[PDB]
């Protein structure tokens, strides 16, 4: 009593629990009660995970406070004091929990039956007891408190299938939510649920981290668990069973790995964002814990808004350093939400469709998508329509015989120093999902490769991925692409070719998956375009590395009075006022390019006979005018089976940009205008 | 117990608190500021700290002065619990939702406690010394558990421990290992109840002597400074530190039967980053009403541009574009963060390519010293591992990251090597440096102006040739150079007297306080990162200078109260220039792109800076394009 | 650290002594008695120690009572936490020249607390109990060191050291055994102050079952009990004590590896000296303003005395004038203490011979009920040994010595040794006990009123014979014997049927909360030595009869604040009836010596005494010489 004294805070759990129960049973404003209408798929196994969210804890309570009861403040004391409230939760879920409405079949998991088992056999024991006392005939109610007192049962948590996760309450319907940098998470946000924007960096492989290992006893018949909540443990040896306990002869005890509880762990990496990092500062990571569920849905590269609860841990550095109790922090998890959505989890909900249509009734879309690309940047029309074909991408076509044709569009734009090459490289970053820009000759030599080390959390070798890995399935966008070594030319040459790349060194063997399309921005020979010198003389580009690019544009910056005049006045109105000077034409907002390029990813048109007859006669003409001129002074290097492929390709990235399942004669038409646009301005 | 002694000393520094208003009114600032904006949000908290005045202390009592000095775990405890009792005596109006102690920082005249990490010896142990040094390493800020809350299901019960380590008191306890509660006094188990819980931050900086007054050739000396709760992340890796705090001994130094020495290190009572010049901070400096007065005064006058940019190298002769190109960089352009993301630059840069012995260096130099944030650099002596970043798992920023906000002086540019050339390619425009190596994938800020100089081919500029024979530098670096001027070493006589006479003037100088034939002492102005307005030394002789210091408190408020917006008016006159640039045949010195219409826009803005102006109106216009057209051409119109 | 449970039940007890009245009004009136003799004196110091209520404490919180008695560690050190905070928070008057412990005492019903040194088992054990005994050890009342100071010369500092101990708190402490502090911190040899030290009383007393309930034949039952600087000295030897204390354990019990069980003991928080017959502690009765003026009413009344005659022994017939000296006996004289250091003696003795069943015995038997202090022998069941002290290196004090300023009714007076009638005679007349014995010279005070039964030599008084044949007394020892009174049981008609009609009267007596054919219960009267004045139940049937407990009450009051001065109406009378019954022959009963003439003035003291006059008038002396010259001859005059 003298020693560890009692304090007198002003939380009081169990009227918070009676809150919470309320909550759960009686919110049904987002046909019945959403929540139970939750555990009701929970109890028949179509979910797994239950996600509260605070703003209907909020909402709970304005209502309960509009109609005059006076409700405690269940969202402050979550946000306060998070760890507590999933224990209170769980607890209060399984108050509540509805039985199954769908019997156990062989299809279920085998943890569904595991837990089905012990819950019968717990409320087996339960009767068991009862029946035995009743038959010893020494009021129910105190019959059955007698029981609860002899029964060891299997506790909640060994019956317990889903996973409890925290929703933080939105900004706009709103402390939990509003975004902190790594070095604005101090120790006085410890023990909270909080909200990190940041980069994740590195993310382990998913592995199972035991939470309560189980053994079974070849005496006694008993399972005996043992919780576990450190980095190590130390195995029981003998059992700790009622029945072994009470005899001499004890009982040695094997593990059941079946029976034990695991959770998917991984231990990920956020970092602080470029725009978060003071004057002069190097940006601080934060290790993240993702538990349950939860696992999978972060990966290196990710902008994510990451809500968890900031707990600590037992300190990891040298001993001689510690002064007091140091703890480690990692933020435990709770959600996630992408800052820029992948297009690979796209669904065609109401409001994506909504906003489609929305986008398709405009109309224009075409023209629309490919000026809203960097609405700052003017006069460069051709070079944002194929940029945006090179986002959408074409369709990638496997053979049966197991060949594979890329189906991704490769663009170079080669040009004069000032023709916003490098501006366009970052808006394409930016509307990419997955975008790494990368600069020729800086460090990227190791970056366009991967580097095999070994993971920390799991004691495996591992290969992280560099610029042409991580953009993986997104865009590589290479700025002065025609500086780079030897050894990233030819990662590049095998990425646009067969998108992977092989690496035989010492200590590796292995094919990696490089799906990226590839943005190169290059200076023509001498830095300036010479118009008396060939094309291909003042291009630096092996025939091979120009082949492999679908589409090459040269952006020269000749002077003019009228053009000059106009760009002058758009890059003024853009510094006066930070928008676009044109008001009858709106950009689109990236957000809402990047659900449209999303649905139009999800179409794959075909070609009929009627469109490729053409496509075949204008490869045949465009081989024939390549033949026509070798070294007329024109000469963009002559056409080739690859050119075929790049109209092909472009011509179904412009159907896919119509929502079509058929390739028509304009997509071909607008393919064919593009390739010939391409190379224009050398006239 | 109490203490008599203790309690003599608490009432003695009470005395000095009252007697020195100074002290109440910090604390009753620091109070209503937080009560204000804790009643405001039911921005940030300050500190329950105040800086103590060593001086005063030695006027009021020079024992307590000497006690403090000498013996501070006798006389610094006394002292913040006095500061606590006046604290909590003036909080007459809590904050909204003794207690809360008070921490001391102390400041002033240390004597022979003012020491460096190689003089600081064991028999300055258990004394309160300042250290001036180089920050080396800095650990991470760890919470440290002082108070865990932990509560009892079954009786429904919170229960807390304090726990104590030989760090947090000056003083040394009877050490009390109190165990992590487990379980209740009965059985309970208890569940730890974290956000009740108090952690506390803690630091662990390495404090090097310097190495511009550290034995060159020899190993330098490290000392341990620990901060909590405040002081931690106040200083980075290769900042100029002055800690001042109790070095302190722990352990047992290997007595204790269970180390060569006894562990020791210093408890951090304050921070002071300081600013040297070619390094990471910045020169904060304090603006007093008289001096924003005499800003806005001058600001007033028509030729304030002339007055600042003469002032600039009073002691180089002429350069006098490139003195005004050099103040306009100083102000700078204000940079553009469009709602998509794009960002547009408004960092100036200058190259100057001249001939031999035309003060490019003397005015690089210069700049390293005046500007707010300014590294030096040489070409190939700095590689882009020195001027970008660097991978060691962890990053180290190099030349242009550490001058973020600020100013790189690179001498030697021609000298530098095409793999430093791409990096500084990436630097100039976009203003960052995207790393990209061994799983690194990070985009550190770089947004740094850059002023360079360079020499020709041949060494000699050949007016015969062009221009771009002459600067054997890629054409797409020259076009990031927002100002290049050539400057050439002609031979005429008026200008040959002038400038001899100048050199001779300028060498023929005194200092207000030295003898005819006494050496001018010089030290490294260790400035401390937070009384005329003209120069009585006049080497020119004609319209006023301004002093330096001056100068830098007029481009800091310039810099730091001043956003200029563009105007209509100013952008016709932009756009007129930059088409007849663009389109007149005229034989460039630099070729004109659309960064061309951005130098233009820069420079007004700039300009629009220098005359205190919040927007940009014609002549700011004409003038920046005046200076380009000089750059560009020599013109004089 | 503060605890929570322990401030709430801290604010719980400060409200209920806020319900309570009468806790601020005793601490307020110890508070100004302590100031105002503190004042006074720049008498004696009332303890900080307030008597608790049970009763009244189960009436407002059944919990905090409960508390109290099953968990005295938990709730008593919170209640006198309360306790001192209100009288510091009353204490806006300080005493010239929190702070000031105050302790509880606690008193009421405690059920099965309410034990015996017997029935006190080890499920007792940390819990309030009240044990009724007898003390039969009272250990030396030796001081406890609780805080030292000490003196350092060479720094000239006072510095001071508290110490604890196991007993000093109810619940357990960690063991500190700091050392006594024989030289500073810093090598500076320490010197001893003193008179500034704190010592505090202590007191080890042992409690024994009381023979009046312990089991015959059986051994008895101790417990010890430990008192602290106020419940010191509050109990003697063989006094019957009610001690009321936590039951604790102390040490290991040989669990602690370095007893045959754990070291249990009482820590006294209340001790309660309980009056018993026959036993050493006197009879203090609380007098009401009501009862004083009852008291004052009837004094007023001429034959008060009468009234106070009958009143005594209403069960026995007649013995009417025996009545009279045994009431004045109760009263008495006042004793003389002359300045050179002569002792007159106040004391009245009355002897009574008689036959036979003629209430001797019963008379003995009813003045040791009704007497403030009166111990009860018999002739040869108590030696010298037994009446006076006894030498055991120290002294046990007798049945003379225990009866100091009381009565000792001696049964069966005749057969008595020579032995004890030596001492006997000392005792008598100059009211003290010579040991010198074993080297023992001391003179106890034995300032005791003797009342004694004897029967004849014959057994029947031949009233055919004189006296003094009949008595076979020495006549120095019958000279000692104020009043001597020979009664013979005469069978005359009249006083036989009229006994006979008492005595069946007394037999047909029923109490007011009894059936016809209940057996009447009876308890040992164990009263606390700290509602109308007649009797309803008159075995006469006639002047009206006080009831017992009002005539003890009206005794203490004439007893203790009446003390009449002789005078000289009252001398006269005095005088001529001495010198006649030195003169006139007429075959007294007992000699005539100079010790009649002071049972003159004794009597007449005692009758002024019965009256609350201040002077002793003539009807004082008449009545007194009156009832002399009944108890030598029987003349009714
Ligand atoms: N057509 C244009 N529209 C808008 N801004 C332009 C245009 N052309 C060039 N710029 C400007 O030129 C500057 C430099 O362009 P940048 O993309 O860095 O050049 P490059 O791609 O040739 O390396 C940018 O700040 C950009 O705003
Ligand atoms: N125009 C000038 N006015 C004043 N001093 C000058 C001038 N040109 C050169 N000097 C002097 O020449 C010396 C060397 O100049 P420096 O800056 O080293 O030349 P460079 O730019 O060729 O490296 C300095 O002391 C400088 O003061
Ligand atoms: N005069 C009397 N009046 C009333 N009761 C008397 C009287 N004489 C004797 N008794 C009764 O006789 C009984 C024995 O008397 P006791 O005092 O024992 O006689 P003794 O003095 O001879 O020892 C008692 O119950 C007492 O009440
Ligand atoms: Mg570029
Ligand atoms: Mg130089
Ligand atoms: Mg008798
Ligand atoms: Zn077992």
């Amino acid at each position: 009593s003298a020693a560890l004294p009692s304090i007198q805070l002003p939380v009081d759990y169990n009227n918070l629990f009676n809150e919470i129960t309320d909550f759960l049973v009686t919110f049904k404003q987002d046909k019945g009660p959403k929540y139970m209408a939750m555990l009701q798929k929970v109890a028949n196994r179509e979910l797994n995970s239950v996600i509260i969210d605070l703003d209907d804890i909020l909402q709970y309570q304005n209502e309960k406070f509009l109609q005059g009861t006076q409700a405690d403040d269940l969202v402050s004391a979550i946000q306060q004091n998070a760890n507590h409230f999933t224990e209170l939760f769980c607890r209060a879920i399984d108050n509540n929990m509805p039985l199954p409405t769908k019997e156990i079949d062989y299809k279920d998991d085998v943890l569904d039956v595991i837990l089905n088992q012990r819950r019968l056999r717990n409320e087996r024991m339960l009767s068991d007891r009862t029946n035995e006392i009743r038959s010893e005939n020494l009021m129910n109610d105190a019959l059955r408190e007698v029981v609860e007192d002899e029964t060891e049962l299997f506790p909640p948590n060994l019956t317990r299938r889903y996973f409890l996760y925290f929703k933080p309450l939105s900004q706009n319907c709103a402390i939990s939510s509003k975004p902190l940098s790594v070095r604005q998470i101090k120790g006085d946000f410890l023990g909270q649920l909080i909200t990190v924007r940041g980069i994740i960096t590195r993310v382990s492989d998913v592995k199972p981290a035991v939470e309560v290992i189980a053994y079974t006893c070849d005496q006694c018949g008993y399972e005996v668990f043992q919780e576990v909540n450190s980095r190590t443990f130390t195995p029981l040896s003998e059992c700790t069973s009622e029945e072994c306990s009470q005899n001499q002869t004890k009982g040695q005890l094997f593990m059941s790995t079946r029976a034990s509880k695991f959770s998917a762990f991984q231990e990920c990496k956020i970092q602080e964002l470029s725009q978060q990092v003071p004057v002069g500062h190097i940006p601080r990571s934060l290790n993240i814990h993702v538990n349950g569920t939860l696992v999978r849905s972060l990966s290196p590269g990710d902008i994510v808004d990451v809500t968890g609860i900031f707990l600590p841990a037992p300190y990891t550095g040298f001993k001689a350093l510690k002064a007091g109790l140091l703890t480690e922090t990692y933020l435990e998890a709770q959600f996630v939400r992408q800052h820029k959505k992948k297009f690979a989890s796209f669904s065609l909900t109401s409001d994506v469709e909504e906003r489609v249509m929305e986008l398709i009734t405009s109309g224009d879309v075409y023209n629309r998508l490919a000026k809203s690309i960097a609405p700052e940047i003017y006069g460069n029309l051709d070079v944002k329509k194929a940029l945006l074909l090179l986002l959408v991408g074409g369709v990638d076509k496997r053979v049966g015989d197991g060949m594979k044709i890329r189906g991704d569009i490769n663009v170079c734009l080669m040009g004069d120093p000032g023709v916003a090459k490098s501006q366009l490289l970052k808006a394409i970053c930016k509307i990419s999902p997955r975008g790494v820009y990368t600069t020729g000759k800086g460090s990227s030599g190791v970056g366009l490769t991967a580097a095999v080390m070994k993971d920390p959390v799991t004691d495996e070798m591992i290969l992280e991925g560099g610029a042409l890995v991580l953009a993986d399935n997104g865009i590589c966008c290479i700025d002065e692409f025609d500086k780079m070594d030897e050894s990233d030319r030819t990662a590049i040459h095998e990425v646009m070719e067969q998108q992977t790349i092989s690496i035989s060194k010492a200590g590796i063997n292995t094919t990696l998956n490089a799906r990226t399309s590839i943005l190169a921005a290059a200076n023509p020979l001498y830095g300036r375009y010479n118009p008396r010198l060939s094309p291909l003389d003042n291009i630096n580009l092996p025939a091979a590395l120009l082949s492999r690019f679908d589409i090459l544009f040269l952006m020269l910056d000749i002077p003019s009075r009228d053009d000059d005049e106009k760009l002058a006045e758009h890059v003024t109105y853009v510094h006066m006022h930070n928008k676009q000077p044109d008001l009858d034409f709106t950009p689109v907002e990236p957000s809402k390019m990047r659900e449209y390029i999303a649905y139009a990813k999800t179409k794959r048109p075909v070609m009929s006979e009627a469109v490729n007859d053409y496509v075949v006669q204008a490869y045949i003409r465009l081989r024939q005018d390549s033949k026509r001129e070798m070294d007329s002074k024109f000469s963009f290097g002559q056409a080739t089976p690859r050119t075929l492929l790049g109209i092909i390709r472009l011509s179904q990235a412009l159907a896919k940009l119509r929502l079509a399942d058929m390739v028509d004669i304009d997509d071909v038409e607008e393919a064919l205008r593009l390739v010939r646009v391409s190379k224009e301005s050398l006239y | 117990a109490p203490d008599a002694v203790f309690g003599d000393r608490v009432r003695r520094f009470q005395e000095f608190l009252d007697t020195f208003t100074s002290y109440r009114d910090s604390v009753r600032s620091i109070q209503v500021y937080n009560s204000n904006n804790a009643a405001n949000y039911n921005l940030n908290i300050l500190p329950h700290r105040i800086i103590i005045s060593l001086d005063d202390l030695r006027e009021f009592d020079r024992s307590f002065w000497s006690g403090i000095l000498v013996e501070p775990a006798y006389f610094i405890p006394p002292a913040e619990k006095a500061l606590t009792d006046l604290a909590d005596s003036m909080d007459d109006v809590p904050h909204p939702n003794s207690r809360h102690p008070w921490k001391l920082s102390f400041k002033g005249s240390f004597g022979a406690h003012a020491l460096s990490p190689r003089t600081l010896t064991a028999q300055h142990l258990n004394k309160l010394v300042s250290v001036e040094g180089i920050v080396t390493k800095t650990s991470l800020v760890r919470p440290k558990l002082i108070r865990s809350v932990h509560y009892a299901a079954k009786t429904g019960r919170f229960h807390y421990r304090d726990y104590t380590d030989a760090t947090t008191t000056l003083t040394t306890r009877i050490p009390t290992p109190a165990i992590y509660p487990t379980e209740d006094t009965e059985g309970n188990k208890l569940t730890t109840e974290y956000g009740y819980s108090t952690f506390i931050d803690h630091q662990r900086i390495t404090v090097q002597e310097m190495p511009e007054m550290a034995p060159a050739g020899q190993l330098p000396r490290s000392i341990d400074v620990i901060l909590d709760d405040d002081l931690v992340d106040k200083t980075k890796p290769g900042d100029r530190v002055n800690v001042v705090g109790v070095f302190k001994s722990l352990g047992a130094g290997g007595m204790n039967q269970s180390l060569i020495g006894f562990k020791t290190l210093i408890l951090g009572n304050t921070v002071y980053p300081l600013h040297a010049r070619s390094t990471g901070v910045a020169a904060r400096q304090m603006l007093t009403d008289f001096d924003i007065r005499n800003i806005n005064k001058l600001s007033k006058k028509k030729d304030i541009f002339d007055i600042l940019s003469q002032s600039l190298a009073p002691s180089i002769y002429g350069h006098d574009h490139i003195k005004k190109a050099i103040l306009l960089m100083l102000m700078g352009g204000v940079e553009k963060n469009l709602e998509n993301g794009s960002h547009l630059r408004g960092d100036i840069n200058i190259l100057m390519v001249g001939d031999p012995s035309t003060a490019k260096s003397q005015l690089l130099r210069f700049v390293l010293n005046t500007a707010s944030l300014a590294i030096a650099t040489t070409g190939r002596g700095s590689s882009g591992v020195g001027l970008t970043a660097a991978v060691t798992r962890r990053l180290e920023a190099g030349a242009m990251v550490l001058a973020d906000r600020g100013v790189v002086c690179i001498d030697e540019f021609d000298k530098m090597t095409d793999v430093d050339r791409v990096a500084i390619h990436e630097v100039m425009e976009q203003q960052t440096v995207t790393i990209a190596k061994a799983g690194i994938h990070t985009t550190l800020n770089a947004r740094c102006s850059v002023i360079a100089a360079a020499n020709p081919v041949f060494g000699q500029y050949d007016v015969n040739r062009d221009p771009h024979q002459n600067i054997a530098l890629p054409d797409s670096l020259l076009s990031r150079f927002d100002l290049l001027f050539v400057v050439t070493d002609d031979i005429n006589e008026i200008r040959d007297r002038s400038i001899s006479e100048h050199v001779l003037r300028t060498h023929r100088y005194l200092p207000p306080g030295y003898l005819e034939g006494e050496p001018v002492r010089e030290r490294l102005n260790l400035s401390l990162a937070v009384d005329h307005v003209f120069e009585k030394f006049n080497p020119l002789l004609i319209p006023k200078l301004v002093t330096i210091p001056f100068l830098r408190k007029y481009v800091q408020y310039a810099k730091e109260r001043v956003i200029p917006q563009l105007t209509q008016e100013a952008i016709n006159v932009i756009v007129k220039n930059y088409t007849d640039l663009r389109n007149d045949d005229n034989t460039k010195k630099s070729p004109i792109t659309a960064r061309t219409l951005e130098t233009l826009i820069r420079l007004a803005t700039a300009h629009a800076k220098v005359r205190l102006s919040k927007t940009v109106n014609k002549v700011d216009a004409k003038v920046a394009a005046n200076l380009l057209r000089f750059a560009l051409l020599g013109e004089d119109i």
